[PDB]
């Protein structure tokens, strides 16, 4: 019994954020429920971990995850930060609240992205035993 | 500049919030 998802996301300029959060009953496992924060950069990694293993050859490693695009959204948010002294205060709040639902529309599409690729992992009867996943779930030495 | 997703909890919508940066 593994269960996955991504409760929250941070996006900060240079990187994304996932915090990844597991409940299991797999003894195998330290603790029953845990969460660790990984990079976009890191499920790569899993999944090129995942590829090339010799023993999952015939069988399909899930698709990685889509790298996330905030460089609209971010774009306009420093802009606007550009704009606060200049802009009629109404046209602000306006355009904050776009620019948000923005990053927001984002966020949504790469968490489940993100998640789905995790959940696929545990889903899988092989895979879901994996020790490189194991520690990309657990590891959470900071 | 830097943005904070949470997931609704459900059914809860979901939501972003402004960070400091």
């Amino acid at each position: 019994s593994l269960q996955i998802d991504i409760p929250d996301a941070l996006s900060e300029r240079d990187k994304v954020k996932f915090t990844v959060h597991t409940k299991t009953t797999l003894p195998t496992f330290q603790s029953p429920e845990f969460s660790v924060t990984r990079q976009h950069e890191d499920f790569v990694w899993l999944h090129d971990t995942l590829i090339e293993t010799t023993d999952y050859a015939g069988l399909i490693i899930p698709p990685a995850p889509t790298k996330p695009d905030f460089d609209g959204p971010r774009e306009k948010m420093q802009k606007l930060g550009e704009g606060e002294g200049s802009m009629t205060k109404e046209e602000f709040a306006k355009m904050k609240q776009e620019l948000e639902a923005e990053y927001l529309a984002v966020f949504k599409k790469t968490v489940s992205s993100h998640e789905v690729f995790l959940q696929r992992l545990s889903s899988h009867p092989v895979l879901s035993k994996d020790r490189n996943f194991h520690v990309f779930l657990e590891y959470d030495q900071p | 500049p830097a943005v904070q997703f949470f997931k609704g909890k459900n059914g809860s919508a979901d939501q972003v919030i402004l960070v400091t940066q």
